[PDB]
């Protein structure tokens, strides 16, 4: 059974830059390697074969050679991914370990949007008000629920999703989830955020309408 | 053509058993390397089985003497029986074929995942984000609450509007469940004019849902 | 009259592992002295027959195939084993009475600007049968589109060719095999006459 140790995953390279993922395997087997990139939330596709042959549809940014290596020649917002490399040893196909390329740009403000509970949610006796914070880097962002201008920690909850494949930023929702009863006893709900982009912490409140 | 459809179980419980499904288009199994790669919730992809051309099995030492391959071209399917399933076997499972020397895994299934727990099948409530607020507007979205197990996917119009959509990833509630948030962004002329389903599937409880998200009033 | 052994073990060049080369061998006295005593094999696996007492027994019929893998494919040249090698280009009958020799080769068989002669058979609808040679260039149709002899997608060479460099590693370097079927079903392959 063989080993192959990918480089680490924090690579925070640029557009238009370069990445330089190494392959180092235990039992080297010759010209038997392939490159895969897994899009983030999708099926592996490949992109090296037979260590360095590519595959066709791949740009030429991308490379390989024969312990092992691989190299985007100019980052590109689309490789967004993890980058495994395979190996045909002796079954079993060995994967590596995953190496996480993530894309860096400048600073960004969320456009942060406020929904009020569902209508109908509340015949299932529970109200949970939802708020949006969309496109912004880094994830560095701070959301803070405000209900009759006080505070809430413990009904919160987050969600974030990866950095986008056209626009490299970040996008995350908070939840504040009540029941009917409690909901109906206060008259203001909002959710302040705070970020390195926004110069002042915004605001967005509805007064059950 | 190209097509790997994967039909695959969702929730087994622990000490159960299962059988995936691949369904091909624009390759033949009966005479292709075909591979199962599965994909633990930690990021991580490990290779499981294969079956070669001729009909020669191997497997990973940790699914060896559990999973079995087979194949029926009657159907062109290929088919991963998992027998005595335990609990690090939750991953999404892929089907590739691996042409080795000649490229590798050159087409890919699309992921079915399996979880193993002895809860229990619970099916989603999917509420809506209404749109109201000009130029910066609240915009579209829906939610799938409470649901069990993994995953949910959501559509928006059965396929045709796929730009702002950020259905964010899934939150365990407190209850057990997960509940997970998708939304749109779209011009504010179009609201009123444009149809907004957000298509919800959640296979395991075979619930098929399309909410209908309309601006409200403010 | 001695059996040729020496024919086929210090021949020039090897065929190919898809297309091995069977050599007849009968009618004559055999001599596997040569053969145990050489200490250059890197693999010696005689079945149903000890590497000891072979120069002393009687065998109605002999076969000697012989061809050129790499090293790491050398342990599928076994009754019973799988793989690529063994069962699309190599096959031995599960009641195999014979013997596997097989010695390493990267002096003969690997060429200084690496040598792209030696071909195995990479895609193959079926196994092959015992004693099977696949000589065969069909362009393999992977698919239900019909290639008719053109290349491209789902329409591959079922034959590629051994990389073998001088570089190599000891897996991946040219090793030369001789498979000594024993007896089977007249006689005349003897030892003590
Ligand atoms: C091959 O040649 C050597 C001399 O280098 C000889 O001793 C040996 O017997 C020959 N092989 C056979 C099978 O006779």
């Amino acid at each position: 059974d063989i080993v192959m140790t990918q480089s680490p995953s924090s690579l925070s390279a640029s557009v238009g830059d370069r990445v330089t993922i190494t392959c180092q395997a235990s039992q080297d087997i010759n010209n038997y390697l392939n490159w895969y990139q897994q899009k983030p939330g999708k099926a592996p596709k490949l992109l090296i074969y037979d260590a360095s042959n590519l595959e066709t549809g791949v740009p030429s940014r991308f490379s390989g050679s024969g312990d092992f290596t691989f190299t985007i020649s100019s980052l590109q917002p689309e490789d967004i991914a993890t980058y495994y490399c395979q190996q045909f040893d002796n079954l079993p196909w060995t994967f590596g370990q995953g190496t996480k390329v993530e894309i860096r740009r400048t600073v960004a403000a969320p456009s942060v949007f406020i929904f009020p509970p569902s209508d109908e949610q509340l015949k299932s006796g529970t109200a949970s008000v939802v708020c949006l914070l969309n496109n912004f880097y880094p994830r560095e962002a701070k959301v803070q629920w405000k209900v009759d201008n006080a505070l809430q920690s413990g009904n919160s909850q987050e969600s974030v999703t990866e950095q986008d494949s056209k626009d490299s930023t970040y996008s995350l929702s908070s939840t504040l989830t009540l029941s009917k009863a409690d909901y109906e006893k206060h008259k203001v709900y909002a959710c302040e955020v705070t970020h390195q982009g926004l110069s002042s912490p915004v605001t967005k409140s509805f007064n059950r309408g | 053509e190209v097509q790997l459809l994967e039909s695959g179980g969702g929730l087994v419980q622990p000490g159960g058993s299962l059988r995936l499904s691949c369904a091909a288009s624009g390759v033949t199994v009966t005479s292709n390397y075909m591979s199962w790669v599965r994909q633990a919730p930690g990021k991580g992809l490990e290779w499981v089985s294969v079956i070669y051309s001729g009909g020669s099995t191997y497997y990973a030492d940790s699914v060896k003497g559990r999973f079995t391959i087979s194949r029926h071209n009657s159907k062109n399917t290929l088919y991963l029986q998992m027998n005595s399933l335990r609990a690090e076997d939750t991953a999404v499972y892929y089907c590739a074929r691996d042409l080795r020397e000649a490229g590798g895994m050159d087409v890919w299934g699309q992921g079915t995942t399996v979880t193993v727990s002895s809860a229990s099948t619970k099916g989603p409530s999917v509420f809506p984000l209404a749109p109201s607020s000009s130029g910066g507007t609240a915009a579209l979205g829906c939610l799938v609450k409470d649901y069990f197990p993994e995953p949910v996917t959501v559509s928006w119009n059965s396929g045709a509007l796929t730009s702002g959509v950020h259905t964010f990833p899934a939150v365990l509630q407190s209850s057990g469940l997960y509940s997970l948030s998708s939304v749109v962004t779209v011009p504010s002329s179009s609201l009123g004019t444009q149809t907004y389903i957000c298509n919800v599937n959640h296979k395991p409880s075979n619930t098929k849902v399309d909410k209908k998200v309309e601006p409200k009033s403010c | 009259n001695l059996c040729p052994f020496g024919e086929v073990f210090n021949a020039t060049r090897f065929a190919s592992v898809y297309a091995w080369n069977r050599k007849r061998i009968s009618n004559c006295v055999a001599d596997y002295s040569v053969l145990y005593n050489s200490a250059s094999f890197s693999t010696f696996k005689c079945y149903g027959v000890s590497p000891t007492k072979l120069n002393d027994l009687c065998f109605t019929n002999v076969y000697a195939d012989s061809f050129v893998i790499r090293g790491d494919e050398v342990r599928q040249i076994a009754p019973g084993q799988t793989g690529k090698i063994a069962d699309y280009n190599y096959k031995l009958p599960d009641d195999f009475t014979g013997c596997v020799i097989a010695w390493n080769s990267n002096n003969l068989d690997s060429k200084v600007g690496g040598n792209y002669n030696y071909l195995y058979r990479l895609f193959r609808k079926s196994n092959l049968k015992p004693f099977e040679r696949d000589i065969s260039t069909e362009i393999y149709q992977a698919g239900s589109t019909p290639c008719n002899g053109v290349e491209g997608f789902n329409c591959y060479f079922p034959l590629q060719s051994y990389g073998f460099q001088p570089t190599n590693g000891v897996g991946y370097q040219p090793y030369r095999v001789v498979v000594l079927s024993f007896e089977l079903l007249p006689a005349t392959v003897c030892g003590p006459k």
